Parts: structure tokens; C-alpha cells; sequence
DNA sequence: CGTCCGGTCTTCGCCCGTAAATTCAGA
DNA sequence: TCTGAATTTACGGGCGCAACTATGCCGGACG
RNA sequence: GGCAUAGUUGC
């Protein structure tokens, strides 16, 4: 099984899981630990930001690769936006402060 | 399944951990060929429009 | 082709700054304007950058000097057409 | 874009500010047409348009109308991303209690009003009354009333009197509280009260009030008045096959709460009686509780098919929450999966990728190349060309795959080697061909294992893969320095077969001019592969200044050895190929190659050694047959005599001589001896199975037997399995642990009868179940360890400190289990280490103890070395490179930035998931005693009067080869510092009695003793001599329990004897349970016994050690030195008092009576000296002995288990984990800083504060470190995000919101969640830029 | 086929930690 | 008759990762 | 395209 880019989920804009549906492998938590133990920072950011659920990030990455340029815009994952909205659904006020 | 002439010996590392080296005769005779029947269905739902 | 990067890391004993400087060189070779300083042997920009670091003609400082000189040339030539 | 995250309570005004419209109707869709309802949970005018740039009414449908709002249905025409973002709100007809702050355990509302959780729950759920503004009446403020008492008060106190019901009363109580008044009153009560429980309760409540006042939140906001609504797109309804819809749990909960809300509002409109409206409010409260963390009170209300509904808290907590499912690990595009395969032709730096997977993964790159070459103007044309799989696309794929490393990552990535990068090679098929060597790194055999592929895209990612993740750079494991690409099963067998000698083979004895003609001979078949010959060898040694100096000699070896030597690079000595080359020998070969030559020679050597091993293993044809498992024909007599011994033991038993239990033990013993002896006979007959001779006399040789060759080579199998094949397969135990009397007496070559197989399946089923239910504990332990040591990163290059831990060889009691070589390898020295002889600086202070320095250190017989440790590094927010030391994955010092916390956690956790009287001196050496106070008695035997006297067996070079513990009152036949004879026991004592050895000589006068109550009279008839035994306070009579008997020595006149060294008389206060055989008035001597006082696991042990669990029977220690005295008359238990010479005299302790004491009443003990016996509590060790004591204790204890399981991990990882444990310190003296009295603050923070104050004129605040477990250490982190992603999400979020904490996101998990560059590797430069710029 | 509101029977593991209730041991 | 401590009891949280196949489901009761 | 159950594979 393999996947370049296909349909994504709804709640979190992430690739679908499974092969009956044209989905992608799960970069589990220990896999992220394996990268962290390495000096792999850019690879990790590309893995869990551009290739997973950064809509602007993944669109720009796809277009740049089509143009032949291997560069990325990190952006912010949409799964973190989902978490922020879900905590805000409660009485817990979580917001990103101005830099 | 089938039974076939087996020989226990390391062969150039192509059976390293537990891998199995198959002679092309086994493929030629088609003795491990298996028929899989797959069912595909399309539905015509009385949807809007 | 490449198998190791041990010579490049020996020349830049950090193993991480090497990645960043090689990435900068590959970017400069891919956008890119510039051209390889080592005879290209049908290799992608990453291998070219790493080999070119291996030759010892690029590190962070040399690349920074080159970028500064390029910006100076842009300032001068852009100024000549202006005034 | 942002460098911090804050939390705080959500005021109703702020909640309304978030929302863009109220939700009023509990409707979603028509279920006939799919447009959203008017103002339902899925609305358009509230949350946004259903489509993009298309209103609901259809009037406006294009980009030109971006911003305008129609009048017909009021949907603001814009994108749908706002529908994914815009939130709503619900105006609750009544106030509602927030369930987290009600049942967070502790309950915030509970202790903010200082009222029990039961009472607050009763008043919130409309079943109890609470008064407000008590006034001049007979009621308090927080007092609870019932319906009966409420009516009584109404009929008696009809005047102004307020006592409400439900959430309204709680809101009024919270609103009627000012923080400062209560805080000051609580501080005063804390100071004056003097209690220990009330003081803790106060210093908690005061802390809560200070947290509330410090932040911008207010208490009244913990009672909801406007309920936030999640955006519709985050709880979507997905239509199925049919008009039905997928009822998301949040939708059902929201529908229920809004429905009950509208019902309550309607009942309020018509002013229904009190009972109905109270019931409706209770229903609304329950619905809101269900919408929040559902399941705290009552039952999780279910919606369909009797399963609890997911709530928002249940949606952001747990394994299925957004933290551990979509933030810390996410599904990734450009990935694949398939079954793996050997493909032994590959080089170490490449992997075989299937062509179809290559085409599917690199689709964008193929599109880009096609457009760059102009073969397809539009992306649609390129996509169609790729789909049709033309003949030109394959050339494009070949062009792009050239230098594009891919990551291969097996499923359970225990340690960092579980993911590695290879250069793809196009392979026809559908299975990944993975290089054979890395299988050990992946723990991945080829029995159907699957691996995932990942394709880096960016230039930085490609360079990271090439320079960090290629298998070529990962030669040495991070846990230990041993290589992790050691040839595993067939290469090792091939080399073992090649490099061996038999007595005689074809062409034995001929002389050869070099390896080349040796190979030429073997291929032509003139001389066998294993034939002792003489070969001319040219071995290059680099003893010069980096120059390889040739050397030609005539070595006597075999043909196979020479053929192998043709592969070895120049710089290695020939002696590493002159031996049998088992697995360990090959691993040492590769390690030496890495150490001497470098990396490229070792990689080429690995490829070539794999190739030659496979080739000559194939040529050997090393097979296995049933005739190769030779039975020991002589086992007949062994099994017969074992049967005879058990028969004779049964003969003794049936006579009644021996009982059942001892017979059971003896039978097990004799069968164990028989099994061991049969195994030894089999192994001898197998290794010497083959005897070859045709040139004269017989000569034995190591056998060729297939099983023995395949076991000795170390490829697969060991002594246990080979024993089980031929010898009796040993002792198997019932699941209760009772070992069966009659073990399996038949091997596997002969058939196992039914019952033997039944026992074997007991064993195997237990093993499989243990694996399946221990992997869980291993996974939990590794997760906890990683989440503890994640923010720890090597920041500084050298902390510049002169501290360290004295690293010494560790001996459990036998031989040297771990030499100093491996315990001080790759660790920078702390202090200058002098030569053992006389003050010669052998090694400088701050040099990296690499291989040559360590070898020289061993050569000079150096036993004690002090090396800078990670635990004793004073760097702030990280640890300097030098204190950590060697990388253990490369041969150089650790780089500046490489994260070591995660490496240490993974290295510790990997082995967990796989597996987990007489002192008979053995060597000729000197005897020296440390911490000893002995006295020579009449019988010329030495008796020791201390407790921590360890007997060290020193050798001629001064090193200690054996250590043993000498208890109080041990007999030594030799002297101190005098060389003894090895072979016979040196120390003897009774492990069943504790003596009362004296210090002077004289007579025995029992003072302060009265017969009848102080002691009990025993007249033993079988010995004829009575005994004077002292019984305890609760055991002796009530006549003399207030006084303790004293045993004193007198002279011939009757006067007392003074203590030698002090003015006080020498009297011994005997405790109860004392066997004083001597009577009154018997002469004694010095150091003579007067009376006899009679008397874990694998992975769980490691987990308990790391969590710092307090043992059940901890050994009590002495906090401060001084003289020891007893106190009160055992009120609850014995009491102790320790008085220093000029310090805090009244320091006392409370000691149980049922536990035997260790020290007597006339000892001056030092802090950290054991006062009782049992496991030592890590907290006590840290508090008393110090940080170095506790870290050494933890390291030694865990290394004990990990060595007992035959595993090797360097101590750096344990040390850094221990450092992360003791990250919190409690203040004791405020000093001149601003910290409170007993608050717990980060060690680094207090350290920097004290550092700034010392440079100034003020005086810093002294701190007291505290040892925290891994769970508590990770939960109590400065940044809430890490702990929230860890367990206890609800409690951590409640803490952060109540305290209004702020996040700096300086860790690793935290940046991962946020989704930016990690501050560990290549991103460390970016975070350095971040720190520079601000 | 088209709309529309919601609660009897079920427990049943092991370990750890922390907070609440009970009981000593006195004054 | 009160009151602080240590103990006991009650109750809240955790119990690895990755992957594949199948089925059944949004609810059963009023116009 | 999300949940539940069952079974299965590698550890
Ligand atoms: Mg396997
Ligand atoms: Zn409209
Ligand atoms: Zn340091």
C-alpha cells in the first residue's frame, strides 16, 4: 500500500487510516520519539506539519514540488486548532498570546 | 496445501532469518496458485436531485 | 553517489550545522541562480552540496561572505541604474 | 507568530465574545432536505455558509460578494473555513456548575468555600439547602440545611433570611467572597494553629486563593451562565447509505442540554411550582455534566445501544483524545507499507523499494519532472500519463530516485534505530527488500513482518536523512557502545565454518605465499577450506604517526582464515582472524575496525563480511538432520542411577526416617544434579563427538556436528536449547510455582509422552501469557520515561564545575561483573586522577576518557576514578556537553544540542519490552577492613563492634577483588591488613542470633533487675540449666515495665567499670527477647557473647525504583549525628531521641516496637548511618546522604536487574533520568529572595535566583531538594502542555486554568503539539535565533 | 411508509496515590 | 468531654505500538 | 467516513 495524497478526514484535516480507503500510515508517538532522539527536526516538522494536516502547508508543498522546488511553509497544524476549539468549548479559556 | 522437495541449507543468504527460497518449478507447475473470488457491488440510491 | 558524510562532519564537527549549511547550499543550487563548484556527476543538489562541503571550499562563513558580496553587488548595480 | 499559550477561566462576557450567535432550537436537519434548520446546532446565520461563497438562499454565489450579508436568511457569504472556526453559545435559563471544578479531586469549589464535597454535591443537585448572609440568626454561612430544617427556619425565622437551592446558591456564595480577607485570615490561622493536618489544609487553601488573586480570573466564573458551543465542522454529521445520519456524541449531548434548557425556560415563563422547576434545573445540571466530562456522577447517559457517549473531556483526554491520537502522532501522506524481504545483494546504504510503491509515493516529483521536461503541459496530462504507466515515466522515476533517501520504520519503534534511512533501489515485485544486517537493529525477522516507508520532501529533510538517518551512520547503538549491525545468523555461521581447523584435511601442511593463492587453491578444490597451513601475510599496523607501516611474516593458519583475511582492511592486526570467529569475535572485530580505522572502512568491511559469510555458508552446506542430535549413549547409567537414588530415598521415606517435605526437596535436588550431569555429558560427547585420524595415532578435535557448530558459532541456539534437544529437557513448574517431582525425562529427539507434553504446555502457555501481559508494563514504563526526560537538551558546551561521582568497579559478591573500563568509558574526568604510587598526575582534569586513556588507566591498576556526571551539572535548563560525555553512538564528544533525554528513555525502555554464613575467599589477596572497631577476645578470634564494616579483598596491586558485609559480632580468624590465604573461609558467624558482645572484662552483675516482672524464669529440662530471659514491655509483667534492665560489668570488689574512651560506666541495656544463658555472678572476658537475640523482581523492580516507591519496611536512618537516647514508655510504639553535641538536642523519632533495632544506646552515629534493617527509601537517602548517594543507589539497583537479565546499557541514561526525577526543590528559609516558606519550585529557578543574589549583597535562600517519581516529575512541569499530553489531562488542565498558568513551550512534546521546529537537532540553530532575536 | 423525544437491571482486575472518615492516646 | 495523628477506607486514574478482513450502527415508537 | 464488536498479523 502507498499514498502520495488523497482524501482527508473531516474533524481533523488528516489523512484517512486504512487500506480499504486510500489512507496513509500512522506516524505513532514512539516514531516521533525516534525522530526526536535523532537530530531530525526539519524532518519531524515536515512529517507532522506539512504532510499531515496543514491545509495551506500541504497545498503549497504539493505545488512547490510540482514546480520542482523542495521548500515548505510550516504554518500551524489544524489538529491543534481543533484542540483549542474543544478546550474553548468548556469554560477553559486557551488562546495563543501575541509574540 | 502442497508438499514439495525441501532441502535445509543456507543458500547465499536468501533464507536469512526465516525467508524461503522457491524454485521457479513451483511457480511453473502452478501448485500454489490460489483462486480468490471478490465481490463488488454498486447501489442506486433514491437520492435527492 | 554518496554512502557516508563522515568527512564533511569531520570538517564541521557539529553534525547539525552541517545539515543547515548543506541545505542552504542545495537551496541556492535549486532555485537556484548559482551553479555547482564541483564537477556534477548526475547527482541531486543534496549530494552536490555535501560533496562540495567535503572538498572544504564551503562552510557557514564562506557562504555568508558570498551572500554578503552578492547583496553588495545588487546594491551597487541597482544603484547605478537609479543614480 | 506566537511564543506562549495561556489558560484561564472563561467569563460569561468572554464566552459571548467568542460566540457569533445564540443557539436556541435543538434541531439539526430536516431529514428530507439537507439545508440546516433556522437556528439549530447546525445553523447558517450563526456559524456560516454551507458551501464556499454561496449563501443559503442562493441569491449571492460569487467572490464579488465577500462580506455582504443577505436579508432573506442572514448568512454572511464567505468561505467555509469560518464554519470550521466560528462558535456559538447557549443562554442557560439557570446557572450551572462546571463539573471539572466540582469533582477534580480536590474540588475547587469544595475547598474554595472550605466545605465538604458531599455537602456541595448535595446542594448543587437540588437535595440540600445552604444559607447565605446568615445575619443575626442561629445559622452560620456555609452551614447545610435540609427540607425539614429549611421549613423549620422559614416558620421560625420568617424575617430577612436567604438560603437558596442549586447552582444559584453556589454562585451567590462564590460572588460573596473577597480573596484578600480570607487569604490573610488563613495565613494567620496557619501560623497560630500548630496542627499538622489543618496546617496542610490551610497551606493548600491559601495557595488556591493566592493563585486566584494572582491571575486575572474570578471565582464566580466557575459557575456557567453561557455554555460555549463547538463549531459545527468539528462535530460533523456524515450521511450514510440512506437518509440517516451519523449521530455524533457531542450532537446528542448538545441536543439534550438545549432541550432541558428550553424546558426549564418555558416552565419559568409560566411560573410553575417550585418542585417542578427544581427538578427541571436538576435535569439541566445533569445534562450539562454529561456534556462535560461525562461519567463523573451517576451514569454516563447513553444514547444508543447502551454505550457511554464521548464528552468533550473524554474527547481531549486519554489514548483516544486529540493529544495521543492527532497531536503527538499523526497520519502522514507520502507513506506506504508492505512485507519485507532479505535481498542480500544490497549494500548497507540502500534498500529495495517495490516499483509500484515507488511510483505511488513519488507522484508529485514525477509530475514535476514531466513538466520540467515539458512532456505534459497540464497536471491532468501528467496524472493520466502516470496512471497509464507509459514507458517514459519509468525513466523519470529512475532519474528522481537517484539521491532521495527514504525512511523505513517498523511498527514498534522501541528505540531510535527502529527508523533508518536508505537510498531506494527499484525492485520488481511488491515487497521491500531490506538489508540483512539492520534486522538486528529493527528486531525484524522475515516471517511476515511489515515496515512502513516515508518519503522526505524538503531539502532539510533530505539532508537530515542523508547525514543523520542513513544506516551507514548508525553503526553503534545509543544504549551501549557495541555495534548494532553485527552479522546475525548466516554470516556468523559462514565465518565460523571458514575460520576453523581440523586435524587433517586435503593439502595439510603446504606453505602458501598469500591469501590470493589460498583462495585459488580452495576454489580449484586442491586444499579444503579448513586445513592447517602456513601463509605469508602482509599486515599493516598504524603504530606510526598516522601512517600504515607494512610487515611481512609467515603465519600458521588455515586456508579459510587466509581467504577471510583477504577481506580485512589494512589497519587491523592479523590476530583477529586467527581464531574460530564466533558471533562475539566477529562483533569485536567490527568494533575494533570502527575504533582504529573509521567509518567508511567499517561500512565496506560490513558489506564484504556479509557477502563472504553468505557465500561460504552456502558453500559449506551446513544442514541439520535427526542423526545430528546424537544421544549420549552413556546416559543409560546416569538415568538408571538417578532412578536408583530416588528409589532409595523413597525406601528411606517409607521407613518413616524422612518426612514428605524433605523428601520432596531431596528428590528435586538429586534430579537437578542428574539433569546437570546428563547435560554436561551430552555437551562433552557432542563437542568431542568427532575424532579424525589417518596419519598415525588418534587425536581429538572440536566436532563438526551441525547442532554443535550452529550453537558454538553463536548463530542461533544456546546451551539451554541444545540441552533440550538431546539431554532431558529439564525441570518444568506448575503455574503455582511448585516444581513437579518427576520432570520430563525425555528429550525432543525421543518423543514426549502425553503428560510430559502437558507439563511443557503449562510452561509455554505461561510464557506466552507473560509476554502478552508484560509488554503493556514495558510500554507504560517507556512512555513515562520519555515524557519525563524530553525537555532535557544539551545546551551548554561546558558547565565548568569540579563535581562528580566516584565511579568504581561493581562487584555483587562474585568476580568482576562490570570492570572500571566500561563504567568510566567516555566520561570526562571530574578531578585530576593521580597515579596509585605517589601523587603523579596520570590523566588531566578535563579529558575525554576514550579508549587509549582507559586502557592506560587499566594498565596502571587504577581502581577509583571521579567523573563529571549529568546529575551534578549546574547548567540551567539543560546539561553541558562535557558532563554527559561520549555520544555512545559516535566516537566523539556529544554535540551541542543533541537531545539526550529521549535517547536515554528509549535506551532504558527497549530491553523492557523484550525481556525482564561463610565467606569463602576465592583469590590470593590481602584483607583490609573499612569502618571497623574490633576487639580481641580470649579465644583469639576477632569480633567487630560496628555495623557497616565491609570486608575488602585487596590484591597485590591494591585493587579490591571481593567485598562482603560483616555484621555486628562476626568471627574473623585473621587480622586487619594482613595477607590471607585464599581457599578457606575467613569470616564466620551465626545468621540466627545477634550477640551482646562486651567491650571490657570482669564479672556479671545484673543491675536494675527484679525477678518476677522484669524477666521470666525458664527451666529447660532437656539441658538442665535455667535461663534468665528478658521480655518486652507488653510481654513482661506490669511490675517493672517502666524501667529498662541494664547489664553492667564489675571488678572483684563490686565497683563499676568505666567505658574505655569515655567517663561513663560501661552498662548494656538489654532489650526483650534476650537469651541470657549466663546466671548472676559469672566472670566474662572482652568481646565475648553474653546473650543471643534471635531474629523485588524484573521489570516491576525497575518501575518501582524509577517511581521512587517507598518500600514496605524501610530502614529508618538518623537525620542528624549525635548521641542516642530513648524516650517515653512506648506510647503507641517505642520512641527515640538523638541529641547533637551543640545542635538541635530535642530531635526525636517514633520507632515501631515489633521491629528489631540495630544500634545500642551508647553509639555516636553519623547522618545516613542505618538505624534499622531493610530496603532503603530513596527519599531518605537523598534527604540525608545527598544527591550523589541516591543517584549511585538508583544506578546500581537498576543495573543489578539489567545485568541479571543479561542486558548492557550505559549509566548515562540512568543518570539523566535520575536528574530529571530530582528537578524540584522545596524552600526552607525565605532568605533574601521572594519565595514563600515551604512552596515547591524548580531547582533551576531557585539556583538562578540564588546566583543573582550572591553576586549582589543580599543572601540567597537555602533550598532542600526532593526526589520525585517519574509520574509526579512529569505531571508537575512548568509547562501545562506536556503534563496535559501526559496522563491526568483533566486535573492538569484544571490546575492550569485555576492558576492561570503560562506556557513558554520550551520542551519537545510541546513544540511537537504546536507544530514547529524541535529544539533538539537541526532546529536548535533556529531556536538559538529565536532566543537571540527577542 | 413519514416524524420525533430520550433514565430497567449488573456487578465481576491489579496497583498506586491522595483525600475523607475512624480511631488512638491522651489532656 | 475535646483534639491532633496515624491509620484505614473510599475513590480517582493508568494499564504499549502498528496493521488487515468482516459486520452492525444513527432508534424504536406515534400520524 | 466516524463509533462499536469479532477475528487476524508482527513485536
Ligand atoms: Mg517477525
Ligand atoms: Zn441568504
Ligand atoms: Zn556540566
Amino acid at each position: 500500500h502507498a499514498r502520495s495524497t488523497g482524501s482527508y478526514s473531516l474533524v481533523t484535516q488528516q489523512p484517512l487510516g486504512g487500506k480499504a480507503q486510500f489512507g496513509g500510515q500512522r506516524f505513532g508517538e514512539m516514531e516521533v520519539w525516534a525522530l526526536e532522539a535523532y537530530g531530525a527536526a526539519y524532518t519531524l516538522q515536515e512529517m507532522l506539519t506539512v504532510k499531515s494536516d496543514d491545509v495551506n502547508g500541504r497545498t503549497k508543498m504539493y505545488k512547490n514540488i510540482v514546480d520542482g522546488n523542495h521548500q515548505m511553509e510550516p504554518g500551524m497544524p489544524e489538529s491543534f486548532n481543533v484542540l483549542l476549539k474543544e478546550i474553548r468549548s468548556l469554560g477553559i479559556n486557551i488562546e495563543l498570546e501575541d509574540e | 496445501g502442497q508438499n514439495m522437495r525441501v532441502a535445509f541449507m543456507p543458500w547465499n543468504g536468501y533464507n536469512f532469518e526465516d525467508s524461503i527460497l522457491v524454485s521457479e518449478r513451483v511457480v511453473q507447475e502452478d501448485r500454489f496458485t490460489t483462486i480468490h473470488i471478490q465481490e463488488l457491488a454498486c447501489v442506486s440510491r433514491d437520492t435527492k436531485l | 553517489a554518496r554512502v557516508t558524510v563522515q568527512d564533511a562532519v569531520e570538517k564541521i564537527g557539529n553534525r547539525f550545522d552541517l545539515v543547515l549549511v548543506a541545505a542552504r547550499r542545495a537551496r541556492q543550487m535549486q532555485v537556484g541562480g548559482k551553479d555547482p563548484l564541483v564537477p556534477e556527476e548526475n547527482d541531486k543538489t543534496t549530494v552536490i552540496a555535501l560533496r562540495e562541503i567535503e572538498e572544504g571550499l564551503i562552510n557557514n562563513q564562506i557562504l555568508d561572505v558570498r551572500e554578503r558580496q552578492e547583496q553588495q553587488e545588487q546594491e551597487a548595480a541597482e544603484l547605478q541604474a537609479v543614480t | 507568530e506566537f511564543d506562549a499559550i495561556k489558560i484561564a477561566l472563561a467569563s460569561p462576557d468572554m464566552i459571548r465574545s467568542w460566540s457569533f450567535g445564540e443557539v436556541k432550537k435543538p434541531e439539526t436537519i430536516n431529514y428530507r432536505t439537507f439545508k440546516p434548520e433556522r437556528d439549530g446546532l447546525f445553523c447558517a446565520r450563526i456559524f456560516g455558509p454551507v458551501k464556499d461563497y454561496e449563501c443559503l438562499c442562493g441569491k449571492y454565489k460569487r467572490l464579488k460578494h465577500r462580506g455582504v450579508i443577505c436579508e432573506k436568511c442572514g448568512v454572511e457569504v464567505t468561505q467555509t473555513k469560518v464554519r470550521r472556526e466560528r462558535m456559538g453559545h447557549i443562554e442557560l435559563a439557570s446557572p450551572t456548575a462546571h463539573i471539572w471544578f466540582l469533582k477534580s479531586l480536590p474540588s475547587r469549589i469544595g475547598l474554595l468555600l472550605d466545605m465538604p464535597l458531599r455537602d456541595i454535591e448535595r446542594v448543587l443537585y437540588f437535595e440540600s439547602y445552604v444559607v447565605i448572609e446568615g445575619g443575626m440568626t442561629n445559622l452560620e454561612r456555609q452551614q447545610i440545611l435540609t427540607e425539614e430544617q429549611y421549613l423549620d427556619a422559614l416558620e421560625e425565622f420568617g424575617d430577612e433570611f436567604d438560603a437558596k437551592m442549586g447552582a444559584e446558591a453556589i454562585q451567590a456564595l462564590l460572588k460573596s467572597m473577597d480573596l484578600e480577607q480570607e487569604c490573610e485570615q488563613l495565613r494567620e490561622e496557619l501560623n497560630e494553629t500548630n496542627s499538622e493536618t489543618k496546617r496542610k489544609k490551610l497551606t493548600k487553601r491559601i495557595k488556591l486563593l493566592e493563585a486566584f488573586v494572582q491571575s486575572g480570573n474570578k471565582p464566580e466564573w466557575m459557575i456557567l451562565t453561557v455554555l460555549p458551543v463547538l463549531p459545527p465542522d468539528l462535530r460533523p454529521l456524515v450521511p450514510l447509505d440512506g437518509g440517516r445520519f451519523a449521530t455524533s456524541d457531542l450532537n446528542d449531548l448538545y441536543r439534550r442540554v438545549i432541550n432541558r434548557n428550553n424546558r426549564l425556560k418555558r416552565l419559568l415563563d409560566l411560573a410553575a411550582p417550585d418542585i417542578i422547576v427544581r427538578n427541571e434545573k436538576r435535569m439541566l445540571q445533569e445534562a450539562v455534566d454529561a456534556l462535560l466530562d461525562n461519567g463523573r456522577r451517576g451514569r454516563a447517559i447513553t444514547g444508543s445501544n447502551k454505550r457511554p457517549l464521548k464528552s468533550l473531556a473524554d474527547m481531549i483526554k486519554g489514548k483516544q483524545g486529540r493529544f495521543r491520537q492527532n497531536l503527538l502522532g499523526k497520519r502522514v501522506d507520502y507513506s506506504g507499507r508492505s512485507v519485507i524481504t532479505v535481498g542480500p545483494y544490497l549494500r548497507l546504504h540502500q534498500c529495495g523499494l517495490p516499483k509500484k510503491m515507488a511510483l505511488e509515493l513519488f507522484k508529485p516529483f514525477i509530475y514535476g519532472k514531466l513538466e520540467l521536461r515539458g512532456l505534459a503541459t497540464t497536471i491532468k496530462a501528467a496524472k493520466k500519463m502516470v496512471e497509464r504507466e507509459e514507458a517514459v515515466v519509468w525513466d523519470i522515476l529512475d532519474e528522481v530516485i537517484r539521491e532521495h533517501p527514504v525512511l523505513l520504520n517498523r511498527a514498534p519503534t522501541l528505540h531510535r534505530l527502529g527508523i533508518q534511512a536508505f537510498e531506494p533501489v527499484l525492485i520488481e515485485g511488491k515487497a521491500i527488500q531490506l538489508h540483512p544486517l539492520v534486522c538486528a537493529a529493527y528486531n525484524a525477522d522475515f516471517d511476515g513482518d511489515q515496515m512502513a516507508v516515508h518519503v522526505p520532501l524538503t531539502l532539510e529533510a533530505q539532508l537530515e536523512a542523508r547525514a543523520l538517518m542513513m544506516s551507514t551512520n548508525n553503526i553503534l547503538s545509543p544504549a551501549n557502545g557495541e555495534p548494532i549491525i553485527v552479522p546475525s545468523q548466516d554470516v556468523v555461521l559462514g565465518l565460523y565454518y571458514m575460520t576453523r581447523d581440523c586435524v587433517n584435511a586435503k593439502g595439510e601442511g603446504m606453505v602458501l605465499t598469500g591469501p590470493k593463492e589460498a583462495e585459488r587453491l580452495y576454489r580449484s578444490g586442491l586444499a579444503s577450506l579448513h586445513a592447517r597451513v602456513k601463509v605469508r601475510i602482509t599486515e599493516y599496523e598504524k603504530d606510526a604517526n598516522g601512517e600504515l607501516v607494512a610487515k611481512t611474516s609467515l603465519k600458521d593458519t588455515t586456508v579459510g582464515r587466509a581467504i577471510l583475511w583477504m577481506i580485512v582492511p589494512k589497519g587491523l592486526p592479523y590476530s583477529i582472524v586467527n581464531q574460530a570467529l564466533g558471533k562475539k569475535a566477529i562483533s569485536k572485530m567490527l568494533n575494533t575496525c570502527y575504533r582504529i580505522l573509521g567509518l567508511k572502512p567499517t561500512v565496506i568491511f560490513a558489506d564484504q563480511i556479509m557477502y563472504t559469510g553468505f557465500a561460504y555458508a552456502a558453500r559449506s552446506g551446513a544442514s541439520v538432520g535427526i542423526d545430528d542430535m546424537v544421544i549420549p549413549e552413556k546416559k543409560h547409567e546416569i538415568i538408571s542411577e538417578a532412578e536408583a537414588e530416588v528409589a532409595e530415598i523413597q525406601e528411606q521415606f517409607q521407613s518413616g526416617l524422612v518426612t514428605a517435605g524433605e523428601r520432596y526437596n531431596k528428590v528435586i535436588d538429586i534430579w537437578a544434579a542428574a539433569n546437570d550431569r546428563v547435560s554436561k555429558a551430552m555437551m562433552d560427547n557432542l563437542q568431542t563427538e568427532t575424532v579424525i585420524n589417518r596419519d598415525g595415532q588418534e587425536e581429538k578435535q572440536v566436532s563438526f556436528n551441525s547442532i554443535y557448530m550452529m550453537a558454538d558459532s553463536g548463530a542461533r541456539g544456546s546451551a539451554a536449547q541444545i540441552r533440550q534437544l538431546a539431554g532431558m529437557r529439564g525441570l518444568m513448574a506448575k503455574p503455582d510455582g511448585s516444581i513437579i517431582e518427576t520432570p520430563i525425562t525425555a528429550n525432543f529427539r525421543e518423543g514426549l509422552n502425553v503428560l510430559q507434553y502437558f507439563i511443557s504446555t503449562h510452561g509455554a502457555r505461561k510464557g506466552l501469557a507473560d509476554t502478552a501481559l508484560k509488554t503493556a508494563n514495558s510500554g507504560y514504563l517507556t512512555r513515562r520515561l520519555v515524557d519525563v526526560a524530553q525537555d532535557l537538551v544539551v545546551t551548554e558546551d561546558d558547565c565548568g564545575t569540579h563535581e562528580g561521582i566516584m565511579m568504581t568497579p561493581v562487584i555483587e559478591g562474585g568476580d568482576v561483573k562490570e570492570p572500571l573500563r566500561d563504567r568510566v568509558l567516555g566520561r570526562v574526568t571530574a578531578e585530576d586522577v593521580l597515579k596509585p604510587g605517589t601523587a603523579d598526575i596520570l590523566v588531566p582534569r578535563n579529558t575525554l576518557l576514550h579508549e587509549q586513556w582507559c586502557d592506560l588507566l587499566e594498565e596502571n591498576s587504577v581502581d577509583a576514578v571521579k567523573v563529571r556526571s549529568v546529575v551534578s551539572c549546574d547548567t540551567d535548563f539543560g546539561v553541558c556537553a562535557h558532563c554527559y560525555g561520549r555520544d555512545l553512538a559516535r566516537g566523539h564528544i556529544i554535540n551541542k544540542g543533541e537531545a539526550i533525554g529521549v535517547i536515554a528513555a528509549q535506551s532504558i525502555g527497549e530491553p523492557g519490552t523484550q525481556l525482564t554464613s561463610s565467606i569463602q575467599v576465592k583469590n590470593k589477596g590481602s584483607i583490609k577492613l573499612s569502618n571497623v572497631k574490633s576487639v580481641v577476645n580470649s579465644s583469639g578470634k576477632l569480633v567487630i563492634t560496628s555495623r557497616n564494616t565491609e570486608l575488602k579483598l585487596i590484591d597485590e596491586f591494591g585493587r579490591t577483588k571481593e567485598s562482603y558485609k560483616v555484621p555486628y559480632g562476626a568471627v574473623l580468624a585473621k587480622g586487619d591488613g594482613e595477607q590471607v590465604a585464599g581457599g578457606e573461609t575467613v569470616a564466620n558467624w551465626d545468621p540466627h542470633t545477634m550477640p551482646v558482645i562486651t567491650e571490657v572484662s570482669g564479672f556479671v552483675r545484673f543491675t536494675d533487675m527484679i525477678d518476677g516482672q522484669t524477666i521470666t524464669r525458664q527451666t529447660d529440662e532437656l539441658t538442665g540449666l535455667s535461663s534468665l530471659v528478658v521480655l518486652d514491655s507488653a510481654e513482661r509483667t506490669a511490675g517493672g515495665k517502666d524501667l529498662r534492665p541494664a547489664l553492667k560489668i564489675v571488678d572483684a570488689q563490686g565497683n563499676d567499670v568505666l567505658i574505655p574512651g569515655t567517663d561513663m560506666p560501661a552498662q548494656y541495656f538489654l532489650p526483650g527477647k534476650a537469651i541470657v544463658q549466663l546466671e548472676d555472678g559469672v566472670q566474662i572476658s572482652s568481646g565475648d557473647t553474653l546473650a543471643r537475640i534471635p531474629q523485588t523482581g524484573g521489570l516491576p523492580r525497575v518501575a518501582d525504583l524509577f517511581e521512587a516507591r517507598r518500600p514496605k519496611e524501610p530502614a529508618i536512618l538518623a537525620e542528624i549525628s549525635g548521641i542516642v537516647s530513648f524516650g517515653k514508655e512506648t506510647k503507641g510504639k517505642r520512641r527515640l531521641v538523638i541529641t547533637p553535641v551543640d545542635g538541635s538536642d530535642p530531635y526525636e523519632e517514633m520507632i515501631p516496637k515489633w521491629r528489631q533495632l540495630n544500634v545500642f544506646e551508647g553509639e555516636r552515629v553519623e547522618r545516613g548511618d542505618v538505624i534499622s534493617d531493610g530496603p532503603e527509601a530513596p527519599h531518605d537517602i537523598l534527604r540525608l546522604r545527598g544527591v550523589h548517594a541516591v543517584t549511585r543507589y538508583i544506578v546500581n539497583e537498576v543495573q543489578d536487574v539489567y545485568r541479571l537479565q543479561g542486558v548492557k546499557i550505559n549509566d548515562k541514561h540512568i543518570e539523566v533520568i535520575v536528574r530529571q526525577m530530582l528537578r524540584k526543590a522545596t524552600i526552607v528559609n525565605a532568605g533574601s529572595s521572594d519565595f514563600l516558606e515551604g512552596e515547591q519550585v524548580e531547582y533551576s529557578r531557585v539556583k538562578i535566583a540564588n546566583r543573582e543574589l550572591e553576586a549582589n549583597g543580599k543572601v540567597g535562600a537555602t533550598y532542600s531538594r526532593d526526589l520525585l517519581g517519574i509520574t509526579k516529575a512529569s505531571l508537575a512541569t512548568e509547562s501545562f502542555i506536556s503534563a496535559a499530553s501526559f496522563q491526568e489531562t483533566t486535573r492538569v488542565l484544571t490546575e492550569a486554568a485555576v492558576a492561570g498558568k503560562r506556557d513558554e513551550l520550551r520542551g519537545l512534546k510541546e513544540n511537537v503539539i504546536v507544530g514547529r521546529l524541535i529544539p533538539a537537532g537541526t532546529g536548535y540553530a533556529y531556536h538559538q535565533d529565536r532566543m537571540r532575536r527577542r
